[PDB]
RNA sequence: UUCAAAUGAGAACUUUGAAGACUGAAGUGGGGAAAGGUUCCACGUCAACAGCAGUUGGACGUGGGUUAGUCGAUCCUAAGA
RNA sequence: AUAUGGAUUCUUCACGGUAACGUAACUGAAUGUGGAGACGUCGGCGCGAGCCCUGGGAGGAGUUAUCUUUUCUUCUUAACAGCUUAUCACCCCGGAAUUGGUUUAUCCGGAGAUGGGGUCUUAUGGCUGGAAGAGGCCAGCACCUUUGCUGGCUCCGGUGCGCUUGUGACGGCCCGUGAAAAUCCACAGGAAGGAAUAGUUUUCAUGCCAGGUCGUACUGAUAACCGCAGCAGGUCUCCAAGGUGAACAGCCUCUAGUUGAUAGAAUAAUGUAGAUAAGGGAAGUCGGCAAAAUAGAUCCGUAACUUCGGGAUAAGGAUUGGCUCUAAGGGUCGGACGAUCAACUUAGAACUGGUACGGACAAGGGGAAUCUGACUGUCUAAUUAAAACAUAGCAUUGCGAUGGUCAGAAAGUGAUGUUGACGCAAU
């Protein structure tokens, strides 16, 4: 718990203590699915609030 | 932490010796067996799924009531809505145009 | 939020037996006693008191009977009974001391 | 095997009832020129071959 | 087993021809996370299946009772 | 691997307690298939066997123990016969 | 086998809903038809269950030289039954370019999208019955008792690219498209039978009776099998905790299980197994045989050649601890933002120990060339793993069934052949 509580802090972290390679450790499709995710919840949320039209929505949702 | 073993002498993971973990009333961990998951009833003409009817083992369809395996429909139950329908003004046009062209050919070998 | 919950010990037994002090005891409970972090912190929270047979801490900030045990068996150790008197619960926040089983020389 | 067949459990049971030495009487008969059981089989001596 | 919720529904089951025998139960609990309170639970042993009434009053529970069948045998607690 | 006690004519090797270690969940754990056939368990017990020992044992002697409408076989067919 | 209740009928074999379809029921012979049984592999995504991690509280145990509101542990809920619960799919309204909806993955719509309202499968989950009376954790009774007995608590949460496993909608692949049958249900059809003071309906509920034969102990292996043995060999499969770490690796630990293998005393030479070594660095040897050196992760950078796909981790360089911080990356509710909750990734900056920072474990040496076989693959079990064999590609030959290539003693015999030149056969 010791040792957990130090990582959550920050410590133990570096590349002296990483073994695994940066894909291994946390998949970049994982981060993209995340980022994609929270992209298309903002911008529904955005179109059904009226904050934006239906067009412009479409554009962003492309880009 | 507590591990768990086949309750009977099939010790392979066939298709029919599957067990999920459940814990009893007795505070412990056992394995119970899960049998086959059935398959719903399909169209004889499309072949998608039935509305309405109970998905069910073969043997288990002999154990309910004629409700829970039709519909109130004709082929209710062996046929879905679309293709009853299609079927039906299919045989509805079909014996119109055969009305007409009876009365086509009557008149032809009359002129002829 | 602040209910005042009760506890109550009985130390009846080892002080007929004369083993055991309730004053000292009581003296060391509010000496240790610890609020939000700190000893010596007991203002209008937690109150202590004691009468020969009983001792009664009532608290409105978090107090819990094993808390209470921890401190009374922490207590036990400093005094040298910790292997002859134990901490026994009788029903919910109602507790005594004990002796453990005691077989006679003959 | 645990689940066997009935002719194989029953050559079992006439092996079970033949594991004996011999009975002390015998020893005793006039003329009596068996000392001991010759044909006395364990399981992990000599194996019955089905 | 099964539930049973009808009052006229649980005499008729204890009239019925195959039942012998019924149990009252007595469980103490807290309603709405608050003061304790009696629950009785009448459960009549058919042919097929038991049949459990659950009643949270404790009045219309001794009434229930004394509204029993004589010739039902009834187990208590 | 070690200490003490018990049993015993006899204890490095049996039993219990006290210690130090190991397998480290892809186990030295818990179940089964083939195969074995009573090896399971209790009581008694040491001639032979356990490449030392043995009071111990999968050894020797006498017994006890395997309960199904729902677990399997039994039924179906596969390559085939 | 059967009776009662329920349901249906004088409009005889039910009503409701526009519909998808619903129900406690709601006759059905020949015959035909359909469905289920019934099905590959891989990849990501969603959901469930068990396990993992964690908070409050009520109990028990341990530590207490000093400290720690402390460390560990119990707080559980089966089959079955009722109500309810869904991705997909479908129905009604409506009529779309300023094309919209939408998945991690790009598909869908005038053959009717978006949108609103509905219908269904019940994997699965929730509540209740089962069921607290069980089980678990504690406390208190008399005793030589091989005998009995009393009290309490068993509650409320949280979290995730977690592990295992089940499942759903999908996507990729094939000159490979990845069982049968017993069995069960339904539909189409209507031979027929059935009511007025009386009928019908045992696919609705309840009630009654019955279920034979054989197997069932145990081991499943460094001692229960095979190997002439209680033989370091061989022998199919299920479950599976915590830390470090990319990880079922190595190392340490909890549950469980062992502590077995002839022992005691000394420490000569020579061995078997494992290490270190000044200066030189292959001078050794047929031969760098063997050892040593390298090794994880991050960043910079990477040639000839080439079938343009590779070569490649080419080569060659820099870094890695601890501590104290900073920045960025979200969810749920409300009308420029506010309240609340939570996880592990990355980057940067000070300080600090150092002879060492992938501190044990773990873990490529690299390069310039020649011959040779295209590659992946296969064989001399028990001396030869290769340049040998196979392979895809290429080429030749025979055959149109009264046939080609083969088989059988024969036969009203057989393989290719459930075949037909984009085929089979011989090379
Ligand atoms: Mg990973
Ligand atoms: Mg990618
Ligand atoms: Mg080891
Ligand atoms: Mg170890
Ligand atoms: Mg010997
Ligand atoms: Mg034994
Ligand atoms: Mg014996
Ligand atoms: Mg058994
Ligand atoms: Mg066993
Ligand atoms: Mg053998
Ligand atoms: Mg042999
Ligand atoms: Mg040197
Ligand atoms: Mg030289
Ligand atoms: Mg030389
Ligand atoms: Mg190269
Ligand atoms: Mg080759
Ligand atoms: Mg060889
Ligand atoms: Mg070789
Ligand atoms: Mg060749
Ligand atoms: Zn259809």
């Amino acid at each position: 718990r010791a040792h957990a509580q130090s990582k959550r802090e920050g410590r133990h972290s570096g590349y002296g203590k990483r073994k695994g390679t940066r894909e291994a450790r946390l998949p970049s499709q994982v981060v993209w699915i995340r980022r994609l995710r929270v992209l298309r919840r903002l911008l529904a949320k955005y179109r059904d609030a009226g904050k934006i039209d239906k067009h412009l929505y479409h554009v962003l949702y492309k880009e | 932490a507590q591990r768990v073993t086949f309750r009977r002498r099939n010790p392979y993971n066939t298709r029919s010796n599957k067990i999920k973990v459940v814990k009893t009333p007795g505070g412990i961990l056992r394995a119970q067996h899960v049998k086959k998951l059935a398959t719903r009833p399909k169209c004889g003409d499309c072949g998608s799924a039935l509305q309405g009817i109970s998905t069910l083992r073969p043997r288990q369809y002999a154990t309910v009531s004629k409700t829970h395996k039709t519909v109130s429909r004709a082929y209710g139950g062996s046929r879905c809505a679309n293709c009853v329908k299609e079927r039906i003004i299919r045989a509805f046009l079909i014996e119109e145009q055969k009305i007409v062209k009876k009365v086509v050919k009557e008149q032809t070998e009359a002129a002829k | 939020q602040k209910i005042a919950k009760t506890f109550t010990v009985d130390v009846s037994s080892p002080t007929e037996n004369g083993v055991f002090d309730p004053a000292s005891y009581a003296k060391y409970l509010i000496d240790h006693i610890k609020v939000e972090g700190a000893v010596g912190n007991l203002g209008n929270a937690v109150t202590v008191t004691e009468d020969g047979t009983v001792v009664t801490v009532v608290s409105t900030a978090k107090f819990s009977g094993k808390y209470l045990k921890y401190l009374t068996k922490k207590y036990l150790k400093k005094n040298q009974l910790r292997d002859w008197i134990r901490f026994v619960s009788t029903k919910t926040n109602e507790y005594r001391l004990a002796f453990y089983q005691v077989t006679p020389e003959e | 095997a645990a689940q066997k067949s009935f002719r194989i459990k029953q050559k079992m049971a006439k092996a079970k009832k033949q594991n004996r030495p011999l009975p002390q009487w015998i020893r005793l008969r006039t003329n009596n020129t068996i000392r001991y059981n010759a044909k006395r089989r364990n399981w992990r001596r000599t194996k019955m071959n089905i | 087993a099964r539930e049973i919720t009808d009052i006229k529904q649980f005499l008729e089951l204890t009239r019925r021809a195959d039942v012998k025998t019924a149990t009252v139960k007595i469980n103490k609990k807290l309603n709405k996370a608050g003061k304790p309170f009696r629950q009785t639970k009448f459960k009549v042993r058919g042919s097929s299946s038991l049949y459990t009434l659950v009643i949270n009053d404790a009045g219309k529970a001794k009434k229930l009772i004394q509204s029993l069948p004589p010739t039902l045998k009834v187990n208590r607690l």
